[PDB]
């Protein structure tokens, strides 16, 4: 791509979600959310494999269905009421059928079989760019209706996210299918917090974003597909074993890193509001996805894998790939944790 | 200023700094016929870039000081050791011949660079394109396994597509005995020690496999030893080639510009010879690499990045 | 010299860019010189598309007229004479 | 030179410093039943101002 | 009105339900679609013409060039799927399981 | 120093757990009051405006 | 001259030092200045 095509497509992709946050119109946060499906599908089918098509296919039509279900939403709404605004008497069936898109947008359970996939076949960069940028307008839509929305149903979806996205994260070997699971697991809790207090489901939303950010450039300064690519990042790049380890932590929600303050803060307002049984699930099933972090810790950093001989060459050359703000973003997100009423609000 | 797109956008490109004589050319050979005298008098006189034959220590020589490392960390294979018993347990072999695919691979990718960055033409001897010649001659010799020709298909599966053919591909066709009375006359005692068998495996290797694989893509150049030794019909030969096929027709500025970047950060460039497929010849365990990493860490000048290293003269290193 | 020749020798060669461009640039400025510009919006605002509703007056504003065929208001003997 | 040598030597002789200092910082803050406990309720000596400091 | 809007409703609810139970042809999926775009097209304009919203009827004209738009990558896409495997069949696209 | 310091030390620090304790329970009442009834600045939730309304005359007569 | 390729940390970039520098200085300072001005406002304010 030339200059003028890759700023026109990064100009999209950042103004889509940009309208959906500004606009008080359901029409504009719907169309904002095809800016933001429409310009990023050439920079999934940048690459131009097999794999890239079909992840961008599976990508365009699971979105496209869910837009598809959000504007029927919006149409009923307007028809119902008059406006263009979910304001406080729009139907339970619209509502719901909202949540439901939005989920199916997010990729969070039952409705994750494609999150995975998507994920994988994509560079690691568009896996960044899908993981944390492209849930912060669903996140936007949904947080400007929580009063309305069904308790129950955005309960089931949310123990489901996290049960599936913790199974599959213990499952899988490739790296972008971990991240993608992490994320559906993440979102569960997200969208659990969602109903009762939605500033902690963007403090988490923050937290998932400043830890899923050096996750991926420490993927990318090797391109360490595999849970073996990362385990010999000891001859590559030993001094990132640390953080690696810091930071796969803190997604585990582990104390004293900053991590565990968007689970404990959620599991003590969701207990504010009585619901301990589903409190106590969630934190199982993040036991679950600490457990697949500690393995992959494990492979990374704790132990120290065999290697090959062309790494001698590959130590003989130098590299100035890591930018700048992977540390700030790696320190942020592991050493916050005594600023936790600062962070909250 | 590092190259980037940002020198891209100010105006940095290829086709404008490109001329006639900016071709990528490679000489190839049997082991011991007038390859390197060649390649020298054809970039002398073409006004181009020679790189000679990419061996063991030449990440050693581009990289650091430029001395030649200890063995342990140059590969650790011996061409020498490879020519006195070529079937050996510990896998010489192998490793000898994916560090020396890594290392044209780096001389590859160096070239390329130099030739998009200045507009330079470049005239290497034995280019990645004509390794796996030397990969099928010891297994039909067998002196490495068929995993190890798989896993050596692999990476060049992996690397090769990414970079561009050469322009013009010249070849020195040459007897088997002619190569043995050359072999003998050189006087290396370990390169006595090479079997004809091995010699003709290289030679079927090029004319069956390598040959073709360049016609129909780049302009083939097949020479004898009298049309060779004497660079002048050969040069007036590339001055009289016309360049109407491959891939090079259809490159613009932005592809010139991502292969400029791919091609300079020598990572990416040296990131699919180092997959992790555990062959027993290849696979160094976590001891001895932890050893040769460390001991390669304080080798002077190699601790720190270029640049910030006292020990060798760097200075403001505070500052910066 | 060097930029007219440009354009000299491209009027030469292919005018229908030359005159696509020229068109482009007079729509572009001819609003911006012409007076009637400002008479379009003026019609548009008097064309009476929909019923005046009349005021009921409390007597304390003496712009407004009793009746339409008086000297107050807005006339268009403008757009008359235009 | 000796003070390049060994300055590594008063890093935790001056953590130790601050954490009484810290601890001084803590006494002094929390001082708002100072001589009001009804167990050490007593009238103040003309010559001190607080029970403790 | 209202039975003409049920059978609107009805109509893209049997458009949807033919987008999510699939068939060998990802031109027919596309062409549910479309299906439950101009029903959703037919219900705001005759939501706006009904409720006399002059405001709102560009929000038909919106929706009708967005969802082109976004067809047109659509049919791109396909366009690379049938190049790439002969054919638009989705069986062919199931090699990111694993 | 003495007991006495120790002592009142303790005294401030009950105190102050203490307040802190009466406050948590009465901001968990205000947010369940005011979520149950939103009356004061809390738990607003939104409305259309009315500065967005056309209060001009119209064409028909019967609005 | 010890490296074959000349580093591209060889020199320090000296506009990199003197905008990170007078940055960090202007930060300081504009700190310094909104602290008191933030404790005369308080004070003010406050009747303090
Ligand atoms: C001190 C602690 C914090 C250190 C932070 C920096 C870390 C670092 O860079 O270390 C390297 C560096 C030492 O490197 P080096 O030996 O010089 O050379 C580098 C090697 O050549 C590099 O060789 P290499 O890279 O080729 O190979 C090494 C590589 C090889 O890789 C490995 O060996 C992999 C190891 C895997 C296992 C370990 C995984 C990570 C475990 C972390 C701890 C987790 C549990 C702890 C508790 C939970 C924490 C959340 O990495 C390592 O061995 C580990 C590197 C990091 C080590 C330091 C880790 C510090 C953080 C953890 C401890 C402190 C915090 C927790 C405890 C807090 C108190 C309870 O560390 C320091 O210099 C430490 C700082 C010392 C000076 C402090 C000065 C303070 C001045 C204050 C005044 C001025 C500022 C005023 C501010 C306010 C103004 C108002
Ligand atoms: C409030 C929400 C703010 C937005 C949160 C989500 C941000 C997601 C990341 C967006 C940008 C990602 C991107 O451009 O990735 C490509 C780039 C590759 O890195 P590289 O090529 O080395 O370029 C760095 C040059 N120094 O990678 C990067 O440049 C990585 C940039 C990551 C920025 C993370 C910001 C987190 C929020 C603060
Ligand atoms: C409602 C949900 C169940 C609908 C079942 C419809 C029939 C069915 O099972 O179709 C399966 C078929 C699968 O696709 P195909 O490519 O044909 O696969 C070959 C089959 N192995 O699927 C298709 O070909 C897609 C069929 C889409 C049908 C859309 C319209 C459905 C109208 C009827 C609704 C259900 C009525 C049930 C009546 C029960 C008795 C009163
Ligand atoms: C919560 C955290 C809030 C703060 C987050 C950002 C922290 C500062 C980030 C900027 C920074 O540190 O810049 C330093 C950088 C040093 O420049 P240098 O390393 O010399 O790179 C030149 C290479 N040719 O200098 C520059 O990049 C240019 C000078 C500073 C420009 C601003
Ligand atoms: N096994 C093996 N040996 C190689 C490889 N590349 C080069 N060699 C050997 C062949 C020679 O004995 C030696 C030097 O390479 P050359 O082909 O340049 O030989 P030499 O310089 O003697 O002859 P020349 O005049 O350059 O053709 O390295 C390789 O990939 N594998
Ligand atoms: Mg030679």
């Amino acid at each position: 791509m030339n200059p003028i095509t890759l700023a026109i497509i990064y100009f999209t992709i950042f103004l889509g979600p940009v309208i959906t946050m500004s606009s008080t119109n359901l029409m504009l946060m719907w169309v904002g959310l095809e800016f933001s499906l429409l310009a990023i599908i050439p920079m999934l089918i940048n690459k131009k494999n097999p794999r890239s098509t079909e992840a961008a296919t599976k990508y365009f039509v699971t979105q496209a269905t869910a837009s598809m279900i959000i504007l029927l939403a919006i149409v009923l709404n307007y028809k119902q009421l008059g406006t263009w605004m979910f304001q406080q008497q729009t139907n339970g069936l619209i509502l719901n059928m909202t949540l439901m898109a939005l989920s199916m947008k997010l990729g969070l359970a039952p409705f994750h079989f494609w999150l995975p996939e998507v994920t994988q076949g994509i560079p690691l960069h568009m896996g960044l760019i899908l993981l944390t940028w492209q849930k912060i307008a669903p996140l936007s839509i949904l947080i400007q209706i929580y009063p309305l929305l069904n308790s129950t149903i955005i309960l089931m979806l949310a123990i489901t996210s996290i049960f599936m996205g913790a199974w599959g994260g213990l499952n899988q070997t490739q790296m972008r299918k971990i991240m993608a699971y992490s994320s559906i697991a993440h979102m569960g809790w997200m969208l659990a917090i969602l109903p009762y207090n939605p500033s902690l489901t963007l403090l988490n939303l923050m937290i998932y974003i400043i830890l899923t950010a050096p996750m991926f450039m420490a993927l990318m300064l090797n391109n360490s597909m595999t849970i073996n690519s990362i385990s010999l990042l000891w001859n590559k790049t030993p001094a990132m074993l640390t953080m690696i380890s810091l930071m796969l932590l803190s997604l585990g929600g582990l104390p004293p890193l900053t991590g565990f303050l968007p689970k404990w803060i959620i599991i003590t307002e969701l207990m504010k509001n009585n619901c301990l049984i589903m409190a106590t699930l969630m934190a199982m099933m993040a036991l679950l996805n600490l457990f697949f972090y500690t393995r992959l810790i494990y492979s990374t950093s704790l132990t120290m894998f065999p290697t090959n001989n062309n790494s001698k060459m590959m130590t003989h050359q130098t590299k100035t790939k890591p930018n700048l703000m992977f540390s700030t973003l790696a320190i942020m997100s592991t050493m916050t944790l005594p600023l936790a009423p600062q962070l909250i609000t | 200023l590092r190259y980037g797109l940002l020198a891209a956008i100010l105006g940095d490109k290829t086709t404008k700094k490109l001329h006639e004589y900016s071709r990528v050319i490679t000489v190839d050979g049997n082991i011991c016929s007038g390859k390197n005298k060649l390649a020298k008098e054809i970039a002398q006189q073409l006004g181009m870039k020679h790189y000679p034959e990419a061996g063991i220590q030449y990440s050693s020589t581009t990289t650091g000081d430029g001395r030649p490392l200890d063995i342990e960390f140059s590969g650790s294979c011996s061409l020498e050791k490879f020519y006195d018993d070529p079937k050996s347990n510990d896998g010489n072999s192998y490793r000898l011949q994916s560090w020396l695919y890594a290392s044209r691979l780096l001389q590859y990718a160096d070239a390329l660079e130099h030739l998009l960055s200045t507009g330079q033409g470049v005239v290497l001897e034995r280019s990645i394109y004509s390794d796996f010649v030397f990969l099928e001659a010891m297994y039909n010799q067998g002196y490495i396994r068929k995993q190890c020709v798989d896993h050596y298909n692999e990476i060049k599966r992996l690397t090769l597509p990414e970079y561009l053919p050469p322009h013009a591909v010249i070849y020195i066709d040459v007897p088997v005995p002619e190569v043995q009375s050359r072999i003998q006359k050189k006087g290396d005692p370990h390169e006595m020690k090479v079997t004809s068998a091995y010699l003709q495996d290289i030679e079927n290797a090029y004319k069956k496999t390598f040959l073709p694989k360049m016609s129909e893509m780049c302009e083939v150049l097949v020479y004898d030893s009298w049309e060779a030794e004497d660079p002048t019909k050969v040069v007036e030969d590339i001055e009289y080639l016309k360049y109407n096929k491959g891939p090079w027709l259809k490159q613009d500025d932005w592809t010139f510009h991502y292969l400029r970047m791919l091609v300079q950060d020598k990572t990416e460039v040296l990131n699919y010879t180092t997959i992790p497929v555990y062959l027993p010849e290849i696979t160094i365990g976590a001891h001895q690499g932890s050893r040769i990493y460390n001991s390669f860490r304080e080798l002077p000048g190699r601790k720190y990045a270029p640049g910030y290293n006292a020990e060798v003269g760097d200075k403001w290193i505070w500052l910066k | 010299g060097r930029i007219s020749a440009f354009l000299k020798n491209a009027w030469a060669k292919e005018p229908v860019l030359v005159v696509s461009f020229s068109v482009w640039g007079l729509a572009i400025i001819m609003p911006m010189i012409s007076p009637y510009t400002k008479y379009a919006s003026m019609i548009n605002k008097a064309t009476p598309y929909n019923y005046p509703v009349p005021v009921r007056d409390d007597g304390n504003m003496p712009d407004v007229p009793s009746h339409p065929q008086d000297p107050l208001g807005p006339s268009l003997d403008w757009l008359k004479n235009l | 030179q000796l003070l390049r040598e060994h300055w590594v030597h008063i890093l935790v002789p001056a953590g130790f410093v601050f954490g009484c200092y810290l601890d001084r910082k803590d006494d002094e803050k929390l001082t708002a039943f100072r001589n009001k406990s009804m167990l050490f309720q007593r009238e103040l000596r003309p010559n001190e101002e607080v029970t403790w400091k | 009105m209202p039975s003409t809007f049920f059978n609107l409703t009805m109509a893209f609810s049997l458009s949807l339900l033919g987008t999510l139970m699939f068939r060998s042809h990802l031109m027919s999926t596309l062409l549910c679609l479309e299906g439950m775009v101009l029903s959703l097209f037919i219900m705001t304009s005759v939501t706006s013409l009904n409720s006399n919203s002059m405001s709102s009827m560009p929000i038909p004209i919106t929706i009708l060039v967005f969802a082109a738009c976004e067809a047109a990558v659509g049919l791109a896409l396909l366009v690379k799927v049938s190049n790439t495997y002969g054919t638009d069949y989705v069986q062919n696209l199931n090699l990111l399981q694993c | 120093d003495g007991p006495e310091k120790n002592y009142e030390k303790t005294l401030a620090i009950l105190q102050i757990e203490s307040e802190k304790a009466e406050l948590r329970l009465k901001e968990q009442e205000v947010r369940r009051l005011m979520r149950a009834r939103g009356d004061g600045p809390w738990y607003q939730f939104p409305t259309p405006e009315k500065e967005f309304i056309d209060h001009s005359p119209k064409a028909t007569p019967d609005n | 001259k010890f490296y074959v390729r000349e580093p591209v940390n060889a020199k320090p970039n000296w506009l990199a030092v003197g905008l990170s520098v007078g940055a960090s200085v202007f930060m300081w300072i504009y700190l310094i200045q909104t602290h008191n001005e933030d404790v005369l406002e308080y004070k003010r304010r406050n009747g303090l």
